[PDB]
């Protein structure tokens, strides 16, 4: 139950990470196409 | 000190129309704007002078011009005043030379935060605008400008007037900001047209692009480079998929 | 075909227009517009402010300036030679009565029909928000001509510079058809021309277009199975794709 | 500015010494010898007055602003940011963050940009509403 909580902190840095992920995808593919035009 | 620049929209593209426009021969103005303490160059508007082949010399700045062009403009509420000058080349980059050094240098004695915008429209098609913001040492707030500080005081008081470049910044504003997007029911009126017409000519449509896959499928037993096949098959397959929408 | 293509420096220099005379209470605001148009096809290059003072119980008395159109296209014509007097541009959000008046002072110092363009500075409308009209004989009365974006390679770039279907289609459409109404029940209510017969006419020509959609999907129907065919075709191009690497990746753990 | 840095933590008095050289040079602007006089004193002020809150201080500064010059401003804007931190006052945050907007000097913007990022330390959900306005 304590045990529970120290899981929850691993979890957490995870869930946070893992949505940040689809954010940067997004953008650098927007960000390769108007490169690709400048180079 | 740090100086910044705000040229405005209406202002770049006023600059870029004339500037390609005049081409292979330079085209200069007079910018219009504020100065504001010594940290801020607003760029409101610009307008054109004569053209030039010369590289601009000082004969050549039109004194009545610029005195009959503002006297009209106060009559239409434009009173704010000359921050400077900008200038084209085409073919030489965004820089300066001596010929444009003395004209500028003739404009400071006049102001005294004077700047110098050259735009290349040579390098407006590297998809960016390249423009750069000039003056010569002309001191007064520039005295802690160009380990260490020997140096500039040496470099003030061996020369004065010798060019450095600036810091570009853009302000804008959000009714120019929406227009500039809004450029991309005529708009419905044309998509639709394009939509019917090659909905009635898809009979022939069809036809080209099995020769196109038919040719496709071949190369690759060949090939058995990959790019390219890819790419054919892809264009292939997007146009379908928009044709069956299309009704 | 008859056209008009506009500079984005039009519609900003009308945008810092409104604000830069404060013109406000949705009164008028004039300017001249300047570029080539001897032709059919209207390019709309340059443009300047024209001084113009109105009262605020008549919009029929107004103030305009007649010297400075002539003076200052003398200015115009010594920068550059592309810079013509064309028509006109005022700050919509309307036609107006009043709008003839002027129109027909550009009239004697134009070489071509004389263009209102109607320039919307609120910013509330869809798409190009701007209606370009050109004053003809019927009294006379405006008529409506298609206003699309121009072009210049460096310009274009620029504009991208500083700012760096289907649904919409529809949806516009329905727009359309529920502005088509108002226009009736208002109509209606006057009543108790023009109008009238194109609705009759629109009418006659979703219920007609039934019968032919029925033939339009045995066509669609081949398409879809083409669709089928063009995806195995590129599925080909990923396989391979899978192989090279995979070859790669086997080289790698040896190593 | 250093003396601010020295008795930071001690500026009970320190606040009251200074807010006098503030109401000074509120009145005196238009030579640059004065306006650097006050950026330090500005600077300096708000490492006194840190994070108690002292409406005298917040008025003295406040005057700086309307003068409209961007050495002084600059100092001034963070200044009560550093002195409003904690809690703060509802018209503290609402008066900094029009001003901004309507501002015409960059370095006042910014100063006062940060100047309302200090006002919430611990304010949690209470601070959403002005991150929105930022963004």
């Amino acid at each position: 139950y304590f045990k529970l909580k120290k899981l929850e902190k691993e979890y957490e840095l995870l869930t946070l990470q893992e949505d940040y992920i689809k954010d940067e995808q997004r953008h650098l593919k927007r960000e390769l196409k108007r490169a690709q035009e400048e180079v | 000190t740090k100086e910044t620049v705000y040229i405005s929209s209406i202002a770049l593209l006023k600059m870029l129309k004339h500037g390609r426009a005049g081409v292979p021969m330079e085209v200069m103005g007079l910018m219009l704007g504020e100065f504001v303490d010594d940290y801020t160059v607003n760029v409101v508007d610009v307008f054109a002078m004569p053209q030039s082949g010369t590289g601009v010399s000082v004969e050549a700045v039109d004194d009545v011009f610029q005195a009959k062009m503002m006297d009209m403009l106060k009559q239409t509420g434009r009173d704010q005043m000359v921050v400077g000058w900008y200038h084209s080349h085409p073919g030489f980059g965004c820089w300066l030379s001596s010929v444009d050094v003395n004209t500028q240098k003739s404009f400071e004695q006049l102001n005294s935060r004077a700047v110098a915008v050259v735009v290349d429209p040579i390098q407006s098609v590297k998809g960016k605008v390249v423009i750069d913001a000039f003056r010569l040492i002309d001191t007064g707030a520039l005295i802690n400008n160009l380990l260490n500080k020997a140096n500039i005081q040496a470099l003030i008081h061996g020369l004065n007037r010798h060019y450095y470049s600036l810091n570009i910044d853009y302000h804008k504003t959000a009714k120019e900001t929406k227009m500039l997007m809004n450029l991309h029911y005529e708009e419905k009126e044309e998509s639709n047209l394009a939509a019917t017409k090659s909905m009635v000519k898809i009979a022939e449509q069809y036809s080209k692009r099995i020769e196109e896959e038919k040719e496709l499928t071949e190369e690759e037993l060949k090939t058995r480079p990959k790019k390219h096949l890819s790419e054919t098959a892809d264009e292939t397959l997007e146009n379908n998929i928009v044709s069956v929408l299309t009704a | 075909h008859e056209k008009v293509t506009i500079a984005p420096l039009v519609l900003l220099s009308a945008l810092d227009h409104y604000e830069r005379t404060q013109t406000k209470e949705n009164k008028r605001c004039v300017g001249v517009i300047l570029g080539d148009a001897n032709s059919s096809t209207i390019r709309v290059t340059n443009s300047f402010a024209l001084p113009f003072e109105e009262d605020e119980k008549n919009s029929d008395v107004w103030f305009l300036d007649h010297n400075y159109i002539e003076n200052m296209n003398e200015m115009c014509k010594k920068i550059n030679a592309k810079e013509k007097l064309i028509g006109w541009y005022h700050s919509g959000p309307k036609l107006r009565a009043s709008d003839l008046k002027i129109n027909e002072l550009f009239k004697k110092y134009t070489q071509n029909n004389p263009l209102l363009l109607i320039v919307d500075v609120k910013q509330q409308g869809v798409g190009l928000p701007t209606d370009a009209y050109v004053a003809i004989e019927q009294e006379k009365t405006f008529l409506h001509l298609p206003c699309t974006i121009e072009a210049e390679e460096a310009e274009e770039i620029g504009v991208e510079h500083l700012l760096r279907i289907r649904l919409t289609n529809q949806l516009k459409s329905l727009k359309g058809l529920q502005s088509k109404l108002k226009d009736v029940v208002e109509y209606l209510d006057k009543v108790i021309h023009t109008i009238l017969g194109k609705l009759q006419d629109v009418f006659n020509l979703n219920n007609l277009q039934k019968a032919l959609t029925v033939k339009t999907n045995d066509e669609l129907m081949v398409i879809y199975i083409s669709n089928l065919v063009r995806s195995i075709i590129a599925f080909d191009d990923l396989i391979e794709n899978k192989i090279q690497n995979k070859k790669i990746q086997e080289q790698r753990v040896k190593d | 500015y250093g003396l601010g840095l020295i008795y930071a933590g001690f500026g009970r008095d320190t606040t009251d010494y200074l807010k006098n050289i503030i109401v000074e040079n509120s009145g005196t602007s238009g030579d640059e010898d004065v306006d650097v006089l006050l950026h330090g004193a500005s600077l300096g002020i708000g490492l006194a007055a840190m994070g108690s809150a002292n409406i005298e201080v917040y008025e003295a500064l406040k005057e700086v602003l309307y003068n409209d010059s961007a050495t002084s401003g600059e100092a001034a804007a963070l200044g009560m940011g550093l002195c409003m931190l904690g809690t703060g006052k509802p018209e503290a945050i609402h008066d900094m963050f029009t001003y901004s907007q309507e501002t015409q000097h960059g370095n006042i913007t910014r100063g006062l940009a940060v100047g309302l990022a200090l006002i919430n330390y611990g304010r949690q959900e209470l601070a959403d509403d002005l991150i929105t306005k930022m963004l």
